């Protein structure tokens, strides 16, 4: 309610600027991919709406690393810009939920 | 196992396969292709001559990782890289390590061409006939979506045409507008 | 008709592609001797 969008609104607009921060950084470190993922709706997502998706063998440019739940990168594609890469302990983290 | 591995921000460039490498025949093909990158990229591009056998990680461990991460090196500046190795023959023998270069894949349509050209370099390579032929069938028996880049164009231009373009639209993949 | 179903097709088209694919041989000589 109205104590808890106090803080929950003000973690969005400050991993929003930081998002805006990373994408003039030089690229750090690329990975390859192995499975597939699209962002839900309960990913725990800091900015909800700007979280990129990837399909078995792609290619992610990240930029830096936002938490330990959260890369940011961007997508080796055309016009594509950074985004929010699952790290592999997010991706370890959201198979588990699955099963509990 | 795990979803992701290491591999260079810019990847290397490489082509390997058309005929079996360490011949008169299939270097001096692949040759002219390192000529035309050279100028036409030139200031965006880093081409390098490789030695020591990649497909291990013979050459021991430590001369070969120093040259990979030589590669690594050359993907922080996020230019091209461009890599002449000699012994690679197949889409899987760069498969195991954490590099993933670019498979341009030199297509010869015709087998039969290839024993005329071998004939074209004098006795020296009509002593080798059917050796080329062997790897020439099996990166032929390979699958084409398995490599990256496929020239089939007899002239200069033509393979040229598909050599510059496919790597300008992957470099516009590679970096974004301001 | 009675030559091109018979076999003389393929006498113009395979020569019409071996000089084209022999000149992309030796175009891929000339330019790995001078470059």
């Amino acid at each position: 309610q109205g104590p808890h969008m106090a803080l929950r609104k003000e973690a969005e607009r400050q991993a929003l600027a930081q998002l805006e921060k990373a994408k003039t950084k030089p690229v750090a470190f690329a990975v390859r991919t192995n499975v597939g993922y699209n962002p839900s709706p309960g990913d725990e997502v800091p900015v909800e709406g700007v979280a990129i998706t990837f399909e078995p063998k792609d290619f992610l440019h990240i930029k830096e690393k936002y938490n330990n739940d959260w890369w940011i990168g961007r997508l080796v594609k055309e016009g594509c810009e950074v985004g929010f890469i699952p790290s592999p302990v997010k991706l370890d983290s959201l198979r588990l939920l699955q099963e509990q | 196992v795990p979803p992701y591995d290491v591999v260079p921000s810019m990847r290397p460039i490489i082509l390997v396969g058309p005929s079996l490498k360490g011949y008169e025949v299939t270097d001096m093909m692949q040759k002219a292709l390192f000529d035309f990158l050279k100028h036409l990229f030139d200031g965006r591009i880093s081409i390098t001559r490789v030695t020591a056998d990649i497909s291990l990680a013979r050459s021991s461990l430590a001369e070969v990782q120093s040259e990979i991460e030589r590669i690594f090196e050359l993907a922080r500046t996020l230019q091209l890289v461009a890599l002449d190795a000699d012994t690679i023959n197949h889409p899987a023998q760069l498969s195991k390590t954490s590099l993933a270069p670019i498979i341009v894949y030199i297509k010869i349509t015709s087998p039969k061409v290839l024993q005329r050209l071998i004939k074209s370099r004098g006795k020296s390579q009509s002593k080798h006939l059917n050796v080329q032929i062997a790897a020439s069938e099996k990166l032929a028996q390979c699958p084409p979506e398995m490599f990256d880049i496929i020239l089939d164009e007899n002239q200069l231009e033509d393979a040229c045409e598909h050599l510059a373009e496919y790597l300008e639209a992957y470099w516009k993949a590679t970096h974004p507008p301001s | 008709e009675k030559a091109k179903s018979r076999g003389t097709f393929q006498k113009l088209r395979e020569k019409q592609q071996l000089e084209e694919d022999l000149r992309g041989y030796m175009s891929w000589i000339t330019q790995g001797e001078v470059m």
